[PDB]
RNA sequence: AUAAUGGUUUCUUAGACGUCGUUU
DNA sequence: AACGACGTCTAAGAAACCATTAA
């Protein structure tokens, strides 16, 4: 035929692993039925908790805590949400409330500072108020901070982010932090908010809510991303960083570095030279060697948004040994293609369009170096209602899914491995309560850490984990 | 197995074209085109290139300026389109003007992309009826153009965006339906109106809309045939194109 | 900032080209 | 032909705000 493209294929679905090694594609359903992965080792044996609220906002924290303890039912979405049985029932670990010595109140001058509109001053005051709790580091695990809407003036402006500023300021002091706004309290559907906050608190107390199954030990996955800062003298400071995800021995590692290791100083195109790429990949190699036992990664899956130059390709090829294969796939979001599902001959009617969009996890090879991957689509087996109707997560936003495009710069063979790895990495995010994300977790973590680093120029150079920015 | 994936790409079969080249910057040529507004297409390269009629060039350029006019044979159109961006735009305009000839379809440009808008005055046509069934709810028919509530002096119609792309030595034409809002400077005020319009355009509704737009743009589908179109068939420098009708599709490996 | 991504409008970067020059 | 310095075309992204809540 004049218009018959190459044959397409599907990679079925990532399978999450839960306590006692139970496989389940549904995150919330598996959490409610089985237990979290970390409960097998009882690593977070008790999720202690502390408060940080303005002069009169303690009641909201108490109310959200009580809602976390008590069960809830889904209201808005019903084909995906599962009934929330309360923290103790689902996660098998209490949420012992803070005592009188852990329910601190912020300084009354915080509102006075927010009246003028100084974001840095307010962040410094919040951190100074927090500083009194560093003595009792064994008395609580996760601190809860409530940001009232009356501070909305000092929330986001002229490239400033209070969230990233305080997440970077607190990071040297090893203490996970969770921010709750009026959005979580006001949102009509409470089951979703309860599920999200419960998963966030459990994961930031040191636990592992879930982890993917059928993961090869001797693999590495790296992703780079950049952020733009406009200077006074017409400059375009581009700050890049990298994030790797490690299966380790029995845990889960999600770390993120900074490229500015006394080098780079780009102030220009979001591209790095031979020296910068070699230095950046040296840290990734060292961390993979250290987390494992004297071994190198048998594969590398470095990804980013922009395209690799020839010097970048050479640096990537030379930063690793000759026994490892490096794929340098580039992910492109904006595309002019889209697809529609057509069903075959069933019964007696001819071919007709389906009532639901095309299957998620379907890829189409256009050329020998480009392909289309469907990170959005219809998922089967996630329907809490009648178990024959597929689920489309973004049906309330887009009537049809928008495919992503993969442009390979190295490697060979089919697209099975790259597409399967990307789709598997889309489901491992713990900050989101939905089924998946459009992009793999490496790109999203690199992007958020790039924003965090760009926010604070004087960020200390040791490597942080996911739980401190999630 | 028979699961099918249907794209929005139609193939282009022509491989080489003939055009006029005039032998004597881009900004001055664009300015001259804007002022003259002739019945021809022009572009700037190592030599100024055009498609149309000689009198149009005579109006554009003074008689003492045109040293010569010759015939340029752009063989391997896909490679040349991929190599240069000006040739991409020139082929865009040529194939589009060949496409929208002798049809009651408007033409508008926003953000350097081309649309095919349905006219208000010519809404109730026989060809414009199959699109009204797909837009319509259940067995009812849908309004293909009209006004937007709580929006004084602001209209809307059904449009399709037409693009061209090169992938692996082949040329494809991209079709994608939106709603066109007139005037252009106040498109944002109808954003919600667009969303509520496309909230329930699922797989089958979008499939039918695409099929209707293909029928409107070409006039015949099926049989594994192709449509021949012509741009400026009234001069020595003419464009002849051959476009397939069946959209690019794929089947499972089994 | 429990969260998902759909729009809108700017800006930047990178390629491709051209034009005096300019250096020599 | 010496290396800038300045204009077009395209393809891609990032801030910075709006919106509703899965046939
Ligand atoms: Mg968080």
């Amino acid at each position: 035929n004049l218009s018959q493209l190459a044959a397409h294929s599907t990679i079925p679905e990532p399978l999450l692993l839960f306590k006692d090694n139970r496989t389940d594609t549904h995150p919330l359903r598996g959490l409610s039925q089985y237990g979290p992965y970390s409960a097998c080792f009882n690593l977070p044996g008790q999720v202690r908790l502390a408060y940080l609220a303005p002069t009169e906002h303690m009641r909201k924290l108490d109310a959200i805590v009580r809602e976390l303890q008590n069960p809830a039912t889904p209201k808005e979405a019903t084909n995906y949400y599962v009934e929330y049985g309360g923290f103790e029932k689902v996660f098998k670990v209490p949420l012992v409330m803070p005592q009188e010595h852990l329910r601190c109140l912020a300084l009354d001058e915080c509102h006075g500072v927010a009246a003028n509109g100084n974001g840095l001053a307010l962040a410094d005051k919040i951190v100074q108020s927090m500083s009194g709790l560093f003595r009792q580091k064994h008395a609580f695990d996760v601190l809860l901070v409530y940001l009232p809407a009356s501070w909305k003036k000092c929330f986001e402006y002229d490239g400033f982010d209070l969230h990233d500023r305080i997440k970077a300021k607190v990071a040297p002091l090893n203490l996970p932090i969770q921010i709750i706004n009026d959005t979580a309290l006001t949102r009509q559907c409470r089951a979703n908010v309860m599920w999200g906050v419960s998963v966030a608190l459990y994961a930031k107390a040191g636990g592992i809510p879930w982890k993917l199954a059928d993961w090869d030990k001797d693999e590495a996955y790296i992703g780079l991303s950049y952020a733009i800062k406009k200077n006074a003298e017409g400059q375009e400071y581009t700050t890049c960083c990298s994030q790797v995800f490690d299966p380790d021995g029995t845990g889960f590692e999600f770390v993120a570095y900074d490229t500015r290791e006394f080098i780079t100083d780009r102030k220009g195109n979001p591209y790095l030279s031979y020296q910068e790429m070699q230095s950046v990949l040296s840290k990734s190699l060292h961390l993979y060697q250290s987390s494992h036992n004297g071994r190198m990664p048998r594969k590398i899956f470095i990804h980013k948004t922009t395209h690799f130059t020839e010097d970048e390709i050479q640096g990537a090829f030379d930063s690793f040994s000759s026994s490892t294969e490096i794929e340098l796939v580039q992910i492109i979001q904006s595309t002019n293609w889209y697809g529609l599902k057509v069903d075959g001959k069933k019964g007696d009617k001819p071919v007709a369009p389906a009532s639901y969009p095309v299957d998620r996890g379907l890829y189409q090879p256009l050329t020998e170096s480009e392909c289309l991957l469907w990170t959005q689509g219809s998922v089967m087996g996630v329907n809490q209602q009648n178990p024959g109707q597929p689920v489309f997560k973004e049906a309330a936003l887009t009537p049809l899914p928008n495919p992503i495009m993969l442009r390979r710069f190295s490697g060979n063979g089919g697209w099975h491995a790259t597409c399967s790895s990307i789709l598997a990495l889309t489901k491992v995010d713990w900050n989101n309560n939905t089924l998946y994300k459009k992009l793999p977790v490496t790109l999203v973590y690199s992007q958020v850490f790039a924003d965090v680093v760009k926010q604070t120029p004087e960020i200390v150079n040791e490597i942080y984990d996911y739980r401190f920015f999630m | 197995s028979f699961p099918a994936l249907r794209t929005n790409a139609l193939p282009v079969v022509t491989q080489s074209i003939r055009c006029g080249v005039v032998t004597l910057t881009f900004s001055e040529l664009k300015e001259r085109i804007s002022q003259k507004s002739p019945k021809a297409l022009l572009t700037y390269t190592e030599k100024v290139l055009f498609l149309g009629g000689e009198p149009e060039i005579r109006k554009i350029f003074s008689n003492d300026e045109i040293n010569s006019i010759g015939q340029y044979y752009i063989d391997e159109i896909a490679q040349s389109v991929a190599a240069s961006t000006f040739l991409k735009s020139f082929v865009e305009e040529a194939i589009l003007t060949a496409l929208l000839r002798e049809k009651p379809i408007l033409h508008r440009v926003r953000h350097r992309t081309h649309y095919a808008v349905i006219p208000n005055a010519s809404a109730k046509d026989d060809r414009f009826l199959d699109l009204r069934k797909a837009v319509g709810f259940k067995g009812d028919l849908g309004y293909i153009t009209g006004n937007v509530t709580n929006a004084k002096e602001l209209s809307w119609a059904e449009a399709v965006s037409i693009r061209l792309e090169e992938r692996g030595g082949k040329l494809w034409i991209m079709l994608k339906p939106e709603i066109w809002i007139k005037p252009l400077d106040r498109r944002e005020e109808a954003t919600d109106f667009i969303r509520s319009r496309r909230r329930y355009r699922f797989n089958q509704c979008s499939y039918q809309i695409l099929d209707a737009w293909i029928k409107i743009l070409f006039g015949s589908i099926g049989g594994g045939g192709t449509v021949n179109i012509s741009c400026f068939p009234d001069a020595e420098f003419k464009a002849e194109f051959e476009i397939g009708t069946r959209t690019a599709f794929s089947l499972g490996v089994g």
